[PDB]
């Protein structure tokens, strides 16, 4: 499935993820597309800062929903 | 939890919903919430809850909540209305109308918290609307009470009446605008086909349906008898 | 988003609005299209008068939902 990450500038990127992907996977997949080291990657979904140890499903991240990225 | 929304988009029906939050100033989804909401008022009343927007140059603090249909992907601004009276039948209460145990259900805000399934709630609204037995309240709108006749049980969020379906829902909006002007102290233009909502002055018996082109029909009539203005009395 | 303002007579107006737009903005948007002074405009949704200070989101007005318009003298 695909999910969307919207950046602060507004440009919306598209990732292929699986629900078991951890948030780590997602940050790697984001730097692959846009080159931002995960160290500067803060992801927000539903008013919660997204934690490295958990998986997309842990947060009920469903197919074709949107994460927002904020840098450090 | 399990929320329910009316999805007027693809589903055209009541569906489980997502609860989402944006910053109240930059209308973006970067606000971190201090604590989860714990009751409907937290998400229904504005500025009931506070957080920190993570947009670099935004000081937003106010949580603005909204819901989406949960039955399929949605664009982040394709919203649906939360039907806050609808909930899962966790305690498995039989319908007060068909006495069948069903899920989800609508729970009226009357003292007994009476339960009705959506099919029966549908039938309630339609017949009450055909009969013109919806009730108008100047603070609340065109609504209905608990079916069992309980007091102080007028549904507050009027989007629950989306259960009427699209055609009956639009008729409901029209009847309610008709009852609104009448409650306002106005009168409905009697000319068949016109039906403007008129707001003449209080003393004025000579009402002229003249808003302009396509607005009024031009008829001049008598509030009391509803005929073209006479100077005598209504026989 | 789009919303519709309907009269009881049937006349339909079509507006571009944002959910944060206040009822006062809506009434200005109407006078831009129709020449009706906002003072003469009464807006109704689901049988409730809309208050000039509150927003479309305050009444949970959805995209392509319909408001009713009535005129005052
Ligand atoms: C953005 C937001 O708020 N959330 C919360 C929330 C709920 C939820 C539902 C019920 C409850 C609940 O416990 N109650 C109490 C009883 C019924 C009720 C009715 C309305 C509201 C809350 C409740 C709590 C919460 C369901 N999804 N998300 C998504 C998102 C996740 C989150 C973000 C940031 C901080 C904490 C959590
Ligand atoms: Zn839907
Ligand atoms: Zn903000
Ligand atoms: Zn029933
Ligand atoms: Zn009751
Ligand atoms: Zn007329
Ligand atoms: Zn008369």
């Amino acid at each position: 499935m695909q999910i969307f990450v919207k950046t602060l500038t507004g440009k919306t990127i598209t990732l292929e993820v699986e629900p078991s992907d951890t948030i780590e996977n997602v940050k790697a997949k984001i730097q692959d597309k846009e080159g931002i080291p995960p160290d500067q990657q803060r992801l927000i979904f539903a008013g919660k800062q997204l934690e490295d140890g958990r998986t997309l499903s842990d947060y009920n991240i469903q197919k074709e929903s949107t994460l927002h990225l904020v840098l450090r | 939890s399990s929320f329910f929304v009316y999805c007027k988009g693809p589903c055209h029906k009541v569906q489980p919903g997502k609860l989402r939050v944006q910053c109240g100033t930059c209308r973006q989804a970067t606000l971190t919430l201090a604590q989860g909401p714990s009751c409907w008022d937290d998400v229904l009343i504005p500025n009931r809850m506070s957080g920190e927007c993570q947009s670099p140059d935004c000081p937003g603090t106010r949580a603005e909540f909204f819901f989406k249909c949960g039955a399929h992907p949605t664009s982040d601004k394709d919203t649906s209305v939360a039907l806050n009276l609808i909930t899962n039948n966790s305690r498995s209460i039989p319908c007060i109308a068909c006495t069948d145990v069903r899920n989800p259900v609508l729970v009226f805000q009357c003292n007994h918290r009476h339960v009705i399934c959506l099919d029966c709630f549908h039938l309630y609204c339609v017949t009450r609307l055909n009969d013109r037995q919806f009730v108008h309240d100047a603070q609340l709108g065109y609504s209905l009470p608990c079916v069992a006749g309980c007091p102080n049980s007028l549904i507050k969020e009027l989007h629950h009446f989306r259960i009427l379906g699209e055609e009956q829902y639009n008729r409901y909006q029209q009847y309610g605008a008709e009852e609104c002007v009448l409650q306002m102290g106005g009168v409905l233009c009697p000319r068949p086909g016109c039906g403007a909502g008129l707001l003449p002055e209080q003393g004025q018996r000579k009402v002229t349906c003249e808003g302009g082109n396509g607005l009024g029909c031009g008829f001049v009539f008598c509030r009391d008898c509803k005929e073209a203005y006479h100077e005598g009395e209504c026989d």
